[PDB]
């Protein structure tokens, strides 16, 4: 049992091209307009949780670089849906929160609905991102413009626009798109100065002390860290950034190159 | 458009691109599964990979997580593994349990880990797991398929998992397989929708939407685009696209979902999209 | 001069030792590795200890993966550019290129559900 | 007037 051998194929391959061969040479298409994603948008786009309002005039204006009229329109709706003149309140019986009113959540429930069909991961994922007794408890879920029931899908959207990000070559912007979802071995440990111990954590837990003191200026850090694997002197980032950049020797005087001996 | 110019005598059988799209793996029927250099147009000749007793079908590669793997498979009891360490590109890992010669190749989803999948003539699935420290746990089940396994597929990552793949073979049915909780490869419902012989099947990308789509081809020249609507329901419902005149060899979805690339036979490449109504049409 | 007959007396310590603070009052911190190089050259007996260790508090796998990169610590791939950069309040990292791009635009530890502020914790 | 003029 064995088929008889094959002589073309034709494989999508990247997140843009094409590869094909015929009965030989091999080809490789570069078709990026016929998807519903755009490589230029994923470098020109911006998420800031600080200022929501910039960030959808940027994102309008770019989307008119690449020509496309609808999101545009869109992205002008959006500034004036998350406006901060908007807020829900605490008690049920002072407001009917905007989310109830037929330009809140309903509006999002229909253009959500629309990009799905288009397959428009790259928009889903930005506008999902963008908008993010019993009375009491019924009134949280009803004052936000995201149902409580579908928490799951947003995540999927996320994650999978994530991994393109990923493919194209962008690696902040994943992250920055990862910043959004709801559901979020072997260590160092660090010999500390004053009782000679190992010590989980920046502060020590017999003396209570700092464990950690820097190899250039002689001052505790508490942030980044970076240290060597066989002689074990380390400091802040920056301090090794200037010290490291012309010298190859410890600066502790200790003879080990540790240029060499840790940039495995 | 960008072409490279292989130089190997005999007629290439597959072609593939890494996953940043800078380099390309060409498998060959002389011996060679010569990889090349594309980045910027180029065509600069990184390794000239040797050492395999008959020909050789396909060559998948790995995600980037877990370094440069690629993995190969030909007429013998043969599934090598190719990593490359320090510069190099050598022979890293050989496997021959399987009888008949294995046909077709599939890495498993990043989420789960490191697994292949590949699926012999003889009619049994070797599924090869990274335990590390160099080590593999290959577990194979046999009987699966009479006189056919050519040709594997791995179900998107959904939610703790549930691992799921789909196969065909030459007794004109598709079977999907799940993995029990105990470790156990048990079967589930197997379609029976084609004529004379299967020879490839694809899973669809996921995205969000709650519906799984495959399609399928075979020497008829009917491709049907499987569907189903509900995770519960376990149903799914055949449809036809086009009858081709000729045998179809190879599907491919897109990125998103929403194109297939079918080749087979004919000589030609053709690409089709689902219309507004639910009938497929083609574009070029 | 003379190694362990001079050395070792509890006055020209404090001599030493008052110089190399008086050198980091002043902010010439290249200056005291230079010094503390000299002196280390010139008598072995004044060694610093060890500092970071590699303990394995869950005592064939990995362990610490990039952040941004993603791609698992160690194994090999401007030379600055592949130590593995820890934070201690929060035990992230990754590249030290990469971070660094990182930290230049946004103030945050790239692992989302993170709110140290790694860079600017110690200023 | 988003809604009804470009
Ligand atoms: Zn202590
Ligand atoms: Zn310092
Ligand atoms: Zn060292
Ligand atoms: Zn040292
Ligand atoms: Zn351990
Ligand atoms: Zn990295
Ligand atoms: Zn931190
Ligand atoms: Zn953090």
């Amino acid at each position: 049992n064995i088929p008889f051998p094959r002589t073309s194929g034709a494989r999508f391959c990247g997140a843009g091209y094409l590869v094909y061969f015929t009965r030989g040479k091999v080809i490789i298409q570069d078709i990026a307009c016929l998807l519903p994603v755009h490589k230029s948008l994923g470098e020109l786009y911006i998420l800031n949780v600080n200022d929501i309002q910039e960030t959808c005039q940027k994102n309008a204006a770019s989307a008119l670089l690449v020509g496309r009229k609808d999101l545009v329109q869109v992205w002008s709706l959006a500034t004036v849906a998350t406006d901060l003149c908007l807020g829900p309140k605490s008690d049920p019986d002072l407001e009917t929160p905007w989310a109830r009113h037929p330009f809140g959540r309903q509006l999002l429930e229909s253009l959500l609905a629309h990009y799905c069909r288009l397959r428009d991961v790259q928009t889903l994922a930005m506008l999902c991102s963008v908008f993010e007794e019993r009375e009491r408890d019924q009134h949280d879920k009803n004052k936000r413009l995201l149902d409580p029931a579908n928490t799951q899908q947003f995540d999927d959207f996320k994650k999978c626009y994530g991994e393109i990000l990923y493919r194209w070559g962008l690696r902040e912007k994943r992250a920055e798109v990862l910043k959004f979802v709801s559901c979020p071995g072997i260590e160092f440990g660090v010999y500390c100065s004053h009782c000679r111990s190992e010590v989980r954590g920046t502060q020590c837990a017999i003396c209570k002390g700092f464990t950690f003191q820097c190899a250039i200026c002689h001052v505790a850090v508490r942030g980044s860290s970076n240290f060597c694997l066989t002689c074990g002197h380390g400091g802040h980032t920056s301090h090794m950034m200037e010290w490291f950049r012309t010298q190859e020797v410890c600066p502790t005087g200790c003879g080990c190159h540790c240029l060499l001996e840790s940039t495995f | 458009i960008n072409t490279v110019d292989t130089s190997h005598e005999d007629m290439i059988h597959d072609a593939q691109m890494d996953y940043y799209g800078t380099r390309l793996a060409t498998c060959s029927s002389d011996r060679s599964v010569k990889i090349f250099d594309v980045r910027n147009g180029g065509q600069i000749l990184i390794a000239d990979l040797r050492g395999h007793e008959g020909p050789v079908w396909q060559v998948a590669w790995a995600h980037p997580m877990y370094g440069n793997i690629l993995a190969s498979c030909s007429y013998d009891r043969k599934v090598i593994i190719w990593r490359e360490e320090n510069g190099t590109w050598e022979k890293s890992h050989e496997h021959a349990g399987h009888d008949s010669s294995v046909n077709s190749v599939c890495w498993a989803p990043h989420d789960y880990g490191l697994i292949l999948a590949c699926g012999s003539s003889d009619g049994a699935i070797s599924l090869l797991t990274y335990t590390g420290e160099g080590q593999w746990e290959v577990k194979k089940i046999n009987n699966a398929h009479t006189i056919g396994c050519n040709a594997v597929s791995w179900a998107p990552a959904v939610v703790n998992y549930i691992k799921r793949f789909a196969s065909g073979g030459c007794d004109n049915l598709i079977k999907l397989w799940k993995e029990e909780e105990d470790g156990q490869w048990k079967e589930e419902q197997k379609l029976e929708a084609h004529s004379d012989w299967v020879r490839d099947v694809a899973w669809a990308p996921s995205i969000g939407l709650p519906t799984s789509t495959i399609a399928s081809c075979s020497q008829d020249g009917r491709v049907f685009i499987w569907t189903c609507d509900d995770a519960s329901s376990n149903t799914w419902s055949p449809k036809l696209l086009h009858k081709f005149n000729d045998v179809v060899w190879h599907v491919s979805w897109s990125i998103t979902a929403n194109i297939l690339a079918v080749s087979g036979g004919d000589n030609k490449v053709t690409l089709w999209k689902e219309s507004v109504d639910g009938q497929w049409v083609c574009i070029s | 001069g003379s190694p362990l007959d001079v050395l070792k007396d509890e006055r020209v310590q404090y001599w030493i030792e008052n110089y190399r603070n008086l050198l980091d009052a002043w902010r010439f911190w290249h200056k005291r590795a230079e010094f503390d190089i000299h002196r280390s050259k010139l008598d072995p007996s004044s060694k610093p200890l060890a500092q970071v260790f590699v303990s394995c508090n869950f005592c064939r796998k990995p362990l610490p993966r990039c952040a941004l990169c993603l791609i698992n610590m160690g194994t090999p791939v401007a030379q600055f550019n592949n130590w593995f950069t820890w934070c201690h309040n929060c035990r992230h990292g990754g590249h030290a290129g990469h971070m660094l791009s990182w930290f230049r635009d946004h103030a945050e530890c790239p692992v989302s559900a993170c709110t140290c502020k790694c860079m600017q914790l110690d200023t | 007037r988003i809604i009804y003029c470009s």
